[PDB]
């Protein structure tokens, strides 16, 4: 600014100017952000920047794009210099900076924040993630506007952070003034005076690329004016940034947005579709160490690949997700059957149902002297997005949680209202829980409803409640001791993903007749064991098009309703 | 943006008034010189007709409407005195009245923007500083409270009264003595305060909510603060 | 300048297996940008005398001379690899490992000071990751002059100061934050292995500074190998320049004492030199050492091995003198009590840095007794926050830990051998039971060297021991005793026969070890022995006679019970709990009201 500039800043505003002059691809975008403001002027905002794409910047100019990833304090500075002075030609109205941002392949630099170290400081930094924490916005001093009232005129003196900058310039505070020259009282005026607003959000890695087991490790980012309405916690974000040190990162580009597959897994799962013994094998070799429960197990196969997400236009979206709910006498392995699902899905969280620190799984609030304010905690089921969780001990959980998974199990999504915030989240996951009785042990001529120890509304939440007995017959129990005495694991997980990604089923007119059928002649159980309700006629069908998934085939088949209706007839009666 | 020539436009325009007894600022400044009064009510729809008048007549307009909009706070202490410049004689610190304002409606706006009903939502945090016109419902409201806007000392030794202006929440009280008398002399004697002299404003806290279909799909209706002072 | 070719000999012309180890590995590193290399003394030693002894003397002045001649070869293979395909390079950090000694922590002295040093233990706590700096622009702020300084391996009186002069006076120096780079550094506490540590005195410790290559690589509470530079700063601390982790005649006297065929009874007559009575008791505790047969099945889906005792009675006859027994012969144990001890915590203890008041953690016998047991007193005394931490563990081997940035999950291969005096299910449902230097070898042998099964012959009387006690005491359960009898303690006794089986070191089971199991299974019932009506009563009480409830809390059931001499508080509060619990949520909302206004 006060200083004169070398060569070393002209040469690089020449280069950019000659790469602007080459690609108008952002000259033209900059005179539809100029037309567009002057049009919305006329009818009387976008928030200045410009992404750049970073195929053009290689081939054009090696020591350029080198000079970009390796020194962005030299190289950003003179390229939004060139911006704000194109910015300036492009327009011959009369009558503010200009930003940049970037995109695309990073190579070495793209990397997971748990190995992000003390190397490659100055350098930019692309890191993606799930966010944790998003601040309150707080507007900072910059150009303040006096009133001298006995002489009547303005005076004005700016502020600097030390941050924002990305570079340097001389350091040092100011007063903010109160007093005029030699002395006479002068007043404030907010009406001009600038409030650039800012914000301070926390980043950890995501947990499907993260060798899960391990700690997560979170960094702050700072954020302008321009970018304070894009950040929201419970998704996952990409962000570009630069790892400045006074350690954070002064993001500048945000994005809102696991095994390998090969073309030899792809013949194996295209000869397992169409033999008719497929479902009962898959559903016998999930857990060899468990002996019996052949349904329940076949229920877990057909939940842990999921529904089919189906959003409604102009309407609210529909239910994918399909809910377990376990019980029985507490002999057998259920809790040994959740760390099997938890190390074998594709990504899962488990947690105990009582201890949780905050309100509940799904956030928590927290105090921080930082900034001085109030941030928000995410504790669980707001990281699962698209996976799997797994309660046990349900009869040991809360109201407070149970008000909350009574508002997230159909709704599949959560809200928040709080001193200083108002959101809304989006989280279909799937529950498994597991309950143990009030009394410590069941059996068939006690009543198949007060022994559930759980209101009435949660097992109209749940889609199907299994119920597990275990009264001692000497017939069956002869084989459990030589069985426990006595189709893999990376090929099932494959599987349910190629499924999960690839093949959507519609329905037929085969199998709706059957499930009508099926719901209409159930609408028997009201008057002898189990109530039936409407959200039951939407996982009658979720179930049919898992088996029609777990087929693989295109739509759904009569056999898919069948299966779900002997599913219906172990787990109701 | 100059004053020289803004000031000389404000205090020309209150004097020059005959599109809406006579002089109807004149008059106001009347029934406040007789106290019958105690605010005073500016809108934009004179200024829009002055500013007509002035500019049919090939004179120079020198916008109020687009610099009343940004920065009114210092607009308030600056076109108080062009006000506090002349005043009639009465027949029947020294501020007497209050100073308000009022924006145009979308009538005159269409009829040759600045008032647009707002959420707060559409805030976007660049607004601090323009007059902003919110609709929304009122759920939290605070009993009227007396908050000082000038702090009055008194002195035996000198009779010298002070005042100093305070204009955070919270304030320090000035045991030193600053008076004209005490500066040249050995004995810095004790300062009492008044709450006769000193100025008072009726204060209120408010708290406004959004409102209901003006929200997003899924957001909650958040809150914001509106600070009232007098009338 | 001899030793950088001489270093750089070393680096590009050592061979092992045909091959260069260390140009592959600094290409492998340089290319997914670690800025680190492993290194071994035991390479350089066979390789040259020239170096290891003087690096063993004077490591602080050869060290970074090596570090440079790294960088110097890392700058050639940097940019003969950018020009294949797709500036400013780092001092990179070397970290080198070695297994030739482990001397105690007792063993330091005054001697061989600022030398190279290599040892084991538990490291307590990392929890600071502070910052330092590595090259800083410096400027003054009256003559408008500016320069920089750099330090590559230095991190209270040291080379790291401000000038004092360039007049400016003194310290007219600013730091341009805008240009500098950030060197993590972290403080560690290690302390010795606390199954060999005197009984007259508390376990001492060390502080280590960790740099950057090795930041976060160490949880806190395992068997850490630390090899680095025992300088002073009079106090001593450990700067770490490298990490690693997990007699013929006592043999040959251990495999005499194998082929007795009367071992397993002398060898119970030797643990108890003057407790009277109590074999089952006794089996049961030196049969509970390894646990069980670990087998990892190719599902994934792998059985726990380990299992779990508890010691309940009067106080005296041992319960806390068999458990030092326990402390000093198992491999990995350490000696702790109920709610943690003096200054000494079971569970993870979490208290104040008291530098300038940081929070950390403090790690308890629950980290540290990875692969082994652990063995407490007073069972009865047990907090909250501690509770639950072990009523996982002790079904699930994990330990689960999430608090402000660290977030965890801890293996703990720890059974349980507790002693004692919503409790009722915790002791009744996550229990199973109710020289020696040799000794200690045979037992490591057999823990690492085999992994036993069970025979179909052997497993059939289990089966019908299984049978017949579903069969005998499903008598006493439908008469409404309400005492059990699963498929846990089914797996409890198939642990146990195979515990039994592996002391012989044998890698098959036979009915040999299943006559004394079940035996031993008796006794444990033994000592485990000695809803239509409960909530009739209950139920038609709330429905048909005080629907307020007001009037009629625990005063008048107190009464009605009390006049039906059915009433035992255990039995009325366990019907109650059944109501709140069955949510009634009238029964919910009576205990909020009536309860505490009690009638």
């Amino acid at each position: 600014t006060f200083f004169a500039p070398d060569a070393v800043f002209g040469d690089r505003v020449r280069r950019f100017q000659e790469f602007l002059d080459t690609f108008t691809s952002y000259r033209d975008s900059v005179r539809s952000i100029q037309v567009y403001n002057s049009n919305n002027a006329a009818n009387y905002i976008l928030p200045h920047r410009i992404i750049i794409s970073l195929d053009d910047l290689r081939e054009f100019d090696r020591s350029f794009w080198s000079g970009i990833l390796v020194e962005p304090a030299y190289f950003i500075p003179p390229a939004e210099k060139a911006l704000t002075d194109l910015a300036d030609s492009m327009d011959d109205v009369p009558h503010h900076p200009w930003k940049l941002s970037f995109k695309g392949s990073f190579g070495a630099h793209a990397l997971s924040p748990r190995t992000l170290t003390a190397q490659h400081l100055n350098k930019l930094v692309s890191v993606e993630g799930i966010v944790t924490k998003t601040s309150l916005v707080r507007p900072k001093l910059i150009r303040s506007v006096h009133y001298a009232a006995k002489t009547g005129r303005f005076h004005y003196r700016d502020y600097t952070d030390a941050t924002t900058t990305l570079t340097t310039r001389i350091p040092t505070p100011a007063i903010y003034p109160t007093e005029d020259t030699e002395g006479n009282k002068l007043t404030t005026e907010y009406g001009y005076s600038t409030f650039i607003d800012h914000q301070r959000i926390t980043v950890q890695e995501m947990p499907e690329m993260a060798p899960a087991g391990q700690l997560p490790r979170s960094i702050d980012v700072i954020l302008d004016d321009d970018l304070v309405d894009k950040t929201k916690p419970g998704d996952r974000v990409n962000v570009v940034g630069v790892f400045k040190s006074l350690t954070l990162i002064l993001g500048n580009t945000v994005y809102p947005l696991r095994q390998m597959l090969t073309d030899f897994d792809i013949r194996n799962i295209n000869k397992l579709s169409k033999k008719k013994d497929i479902f009962d094998i898959l559903s016998q070799s999930l857990a060899p160490s468990i002996y019996g429960h052949d349904h329940i197990k076949k229920a877990i196969l057909l939940m842990l690949m999921g529904g089919v997400e189906k959003n409604l236009e102009n309407g609210s979206h529909l239910r994918g997700d399909i809910n377990i709910l376990m019980v029985g006498d507490p002999s057998t392995a259920k809790s040994q059957l959740l760390r099997f699902v938890l190390n074998t899905a594709s990504l899962a969280i488990a947690t105990t149902g009582r201890g949780s620190s905050g309100v509940g799984l799904t956030a928590a609030v927290t105090t921080d002297r930082e900034t001085g304010e109030r941030r928000l905690e995410a504790g669980a089921m707001v990281l699962a997005d698209r996976g799997v969780v797994c309660i046990d001990e349900f009869d040991k959980m809360t109201d407070v949680d149970r008000v909350a998974i009574h508002e997230v199990m159909e709704q599949q999504t959560v809200t928040i209202a709080k001193a200083g915030i108002h959101t809304t989240l989006n989280a279909r996951c799937s529950v498994i829980a597991a309950a143990n009785p009030v009394f410590g042990q069941y059996d068939v001529n006690r009543d198949p409803h007060q022994n559930i120890a759980l209101p009435d509304s949660l097992l109209s939440r749940f889609d199907l409640l299994f119920v597990v007995t275990d009264d001692i017959n000497e017939i069956r129990d002869r084989s459990i001791s030589e069985h426990v005495l006595r189709v893999t694991i990376p090929f099932l997980r494959k599987y349910v993903q190629y499924a999960k990604e690839r093949v959507i089923p519609q329905l037929t007119q085969e199998a709706i007749n059957v499930i009508v059928k099926n719901y209409t002649d159930l609408r028997d159980d009201n008057t002898k064991k189990s109530p039936i309700t409407a959200r039951t006629l939407e996982t009658l069908i979720r179930l049919a098009t898992a088996h029609a998934k777990v087929r693989l085939s295109k739509t759904v088949n009569k056999v898919d309703a069948k299966v779900a209706a002997n599913l219906l007839r172990f787990a109701l009666l | 943006v100059d004053y020289n020539n803004l000031f000389n436009e404000i205090t020309d325009f209150l004097v020059t008034f005959k599109q809406d007894k006579g002089p109807k600022y004149m008059a106001m400044l009347q029934k406040v010189a007789n106290r019958e009064l105690n605010s005073v009510i500016i809108d934009l729809d004179d200024i829009l007709q002055y500013q007509n008048e002035k500019f049919l007549q090939g004179t120079q307009a020198d916008d109020l409407v687009s610099a009343i909009q940004q920065n009114a706070n210092h607009f308030t202490e600056l076109f108080c005195r062009a006000i506090d410049n002349n005043m009639p004689l009465p027949t029947k610190l020294t501020r007497r009245y209050f100073l308000y304002f009022k924006p145009l409606s979308q009538n005159c706006a269409r009829r040759y923007i600045s008032s647009k009903p707002l959420s707060v939502r559409q805030i976007k945090g660049d607004f601090l500083g323009q007059l902003i016109t919110v609709r929304g419902i009122i759920t939290r409201v605070s009993d009227v409270k007396p908050a000082v806007e000038v702090i009055a000392y008194t002195c035996d030794q000198c009779g010298y009264e002070v005042f100093q202006e305070v204009n955070s929440r919270t304030f320090t009280p000035l045991s030193e003595c600053t008076s004209e008398e005490c500066s040249q002399n050995q004995t810095k004697g004790q300062l009492f305060m008044s709450t006769r002299a000193s100025k008072f404003s009726a204060f209120q806290e408010c708290k406004i909510q959004e409102l209901s279909q003006q929200v997003p799909v899924g957001h909650i209706p958040r809150s914001l603060n509106i600070h009232v002072n007098g009338t | 300048t001899e030793i950088i070719k001489s270093f750089k000999n070393f680096i590009l012309e050592f061979r092992l297996d045909s091959q260069f180890i260390y140009r592959d590995q600094l290409r492998n590193n340089i290319l997914v940008k670690n800025y680190s290399l492993t290194v071994n003394m035991e390479h350089l030693i066979g390789y040259n005398e020239d170096i290891y002894k003087k690096l063993s003397d004077e490591p602080s002045d050869i060290i970074p001379l090596f570090e440079t001649a790294i960088t110097q070869v890392a700058k050639r293979i940097s940019i003969l690899s950018r020009a294949q395909s797709a500036n400013s390079l780092p001092t990179f950090q070397l970290i080198l490992n070695s297994n030739a000694n482990q001397i105690p922590l007792r063993d330091l002295d005054s001697e061989h000071v600022s030398k190279i040093v290599r040892l084991s233990g538990i490291i307590i706590s990392t929890s600071v990751l502070s910052s330092r700096a590595t090259y800083l622009s410096i400027m003054c702020r009256n003559c408008r002059h500016t320069t920089s300084i750099t330090i590559n391996n230095f991190n209270t009186g040291n080379t790291v100061s401000l000038p004092r002069s360039c007049n400016c006076g003194p310290d007219p120096y600013i730091i341009i934050h805008e240009s500098s780079k950030f060197i993590d550094q972290q403080f560690l506490k290690l302390q010795e292995i606390p199954e060999l540590v005197p009984v007259g005195e508390m376990p001492r410790n060390l502080t280590m500074t960790c740099d950057r290559y090795l930041t976060n690589k160490v949880i806190p509470g395992t068997r850490v190998t630390i090899v680095g530079i025992y300088s002073i700063y009079r106090t001593p601390y450990i700067k770490i320049l490298g990490i690693q982790s997990d007699t013929e005649e006592e043999e040959e006297e251990f495999l005499q004492l194998s082929r007795n065929p009367k071992l397993y009874e002398i060898l119970t007559n030797s643990i108890a030199p003057s407790i009277f009575g109590n074999e089952d008791i006794k089996k049961a505790i030196v049969c509970l050492l390894m646990g069980g047969s670990k087998k990892i099945l190719p599902d994934g889906m792998r059985l726990r091995g380990d299992i779990n005792v508890l010691l309940l009675g009067d106080p005296g006859t041992a319960k806390s003198q068999l458990l030092k027994f326990v402390e000093k012969v198992s491999p990995i144990a350490v000696y702790t009590s109920g709610k943690g001890s003096s200054a000494a915590g079971l569970t993870a203890s979490v208290q104040r840095d008291p530098m300038t008041r940081e929070f950390y953690l403090e790690g308890g016998a629950m980290v540290l007794a990875d692969g082994g047991v652990v063995c407490i007193d007073e069972f009865d005394k047990m907090r909250d926050e501690d509770r639950v931490a072990i009523h996982e563990a002790m079904e699930q081997q994990t330990i689960s830990i999430a608090k402000a940035g660290i977030t965890t999950v801890l293996n703990s291969r720890t059974s349980v051998l507790a002693a004692a005096n919503d409790f009722q299910t915790t002791i009744l449902s996550r229990f199973d039971m109710i020289s020696i230097e040799k000794m200690k070898r045979y037992i490591t042998y057999c823990r690492l060297k085999c992994a036993p099964r069970l025979s179909p012959q052997a497993a059939e009387k289990l089966s019908s021991n299984f049978v017949t006690i579903r069969k005998q005491l499903l008598i006493n359960e439908l008469e409404s005793t309400e005492r059990p009898i699963t498929i846990r303690q089914l797996e409890a006794i198939i642990r146990i026969t195979e515990s039994l089986a592996k002391l012989e070191l044998s890698p098959i089971a036979q009915e040999r070890h299943v006559d004394e199991a079940i035996r031993l299974f008796q006794a444990s019932t033994m000592d485990a022995a000695s809803s239509l009506s409960e909530i009739r009563r209950f139920e038609q009480e709330l429905k048909r006679r005080l629907p307020i409830g007001w009037s009629t809390s625990y005063q008048t059931l107190r009464r009605e019970f009390v006049d039906t001499h059915r009433f035992s508080q255990l039995a009325l509060d366990k019907a109650l709990y059944a109501l709140e619990k069955h949510e009634t949520i009238q029964l919910r909302h009576q205990g909020q009201n009536i309860y505490r206004s009690g009638v």
